[PDB]
């Protein structure tokens, strides 16, 4: 951050912010030319995990400078530009969220972006590392945080629809409708016990239905699905709580 | 309209007044236009 005996003096944490900023610039643009497109191509794919991959790595660096309470560190960026590229990163993450769960082509995608998101919730658990009561840090927080709070919300109810899955797997009428240890069921029997559990509605519950891609004998396989929608939602849901 | 000379003649701002209604990027405009 700061080199006391040179003459001249370069911040290497605000190099390492903008280059952040214009990565996440760089996936936002990239992210709105293939929102309208139903299909990602295999080309936009490798784009999608070189990018991610990069603003990954950028993440990890930036948690690194910041770790073991480097008070000086924390206070450049949160003076710094860090806001924008997370309050970017939260628009993209709340919309691709929703857009690759729908299709079964994207799961390495969505896996890699869902993993970029909890290397994103880790660096800001580090910037509140040392954090005091009224600290400029938390308000600073909480501004961006106001900024961005319906794609928060929206990221809150896709977890909480995937957190859920569990219990209702869990549940009585779930295993009665799966009487047997095979563990495949049909969209008439997943769609009913969803419906008689009553804690989703029936946009979750067409949500839920497309997220879940329909074989040749229309019967899904529940426990790869509520592993892949549930283990990625457990381990972000609880940094982000 | 001037506002350089407010001390001697008064400006009328209540014509140059304007409103920011919608703040969009080029692309969801684009997206929009055509929707």
């Amino acid at each position: 951050r700061t080199q006391t005996g040179n003459n001249t003096t370069v911040n290497i944490i605000i190099s390492t912010v903008d280059y952040l900023l214009r990565v996440q610039e760089s996936i936002s643009d990239f992210y709105w030319y293939y929102s309208g497109k139903d299909v990602i191509d295999e080309q936009g794919q490798r784009n999608f995990s070189k990018a991610i991959q990069v603003a990954k790595q950028v993440f990890n660096t930036l948690t690194e400078y910041i770790q073991g309470p480097c008070t000086g560190n924390q206070q450049s960026l949160a003076h710094s530009r860090l806001w924008d590229a997370v309050v970017g990163f939260l628009h993209v993450f709340a919309h691709m969220q929703m857009k690759l769960s729908q299709d079964s082509s994207q799961i390495e995608l969505l896996k890699e972006l869902m993993d970029l998101q909890k290397d994103m919730v880790v660096m800001l658990l580090s910037m509140l590392e040392g954090n005091v009561v009224n600290g400029t840090i938390g308000k600073q927080m909480v501004d961006m945080l106001v900024e961005s709070s319906n794609n928060v919300e929206m990221i809150l109810k896709f977890f909480d629809m995937f957190l859920k899955l569990k219990d209702l797997t869990s549940s009585d009428t779930f295993k009665e409708y799966d009487p047997d240890g095979k563990g495949v069921i049909s969209k008439r029997d997943f769609h009913k016990a969803m419906e008689s559990h009553k804690h989703y509605t029936q946009s979750e519950t067409e949500f839920l239905l497309s997220c879940a891609e329909t074989d040749e004998n229309e019967t899904l396989d529940y426990e790869e699905f509520v592993k892949r929608f549930h283990e990625p939602a457990k381990d972000i849901g609880f940094n982000v709580a | 309209e001037s506002t350089s000379n407010s001390k001697n003649v008064p400006p009328d701002l209540s014509i140059c007044t304007f409103v920011l209604e919608q703040s969009l990027s080029v692309r969801a405009l684009q997206e929009m236009l055509a929707n």
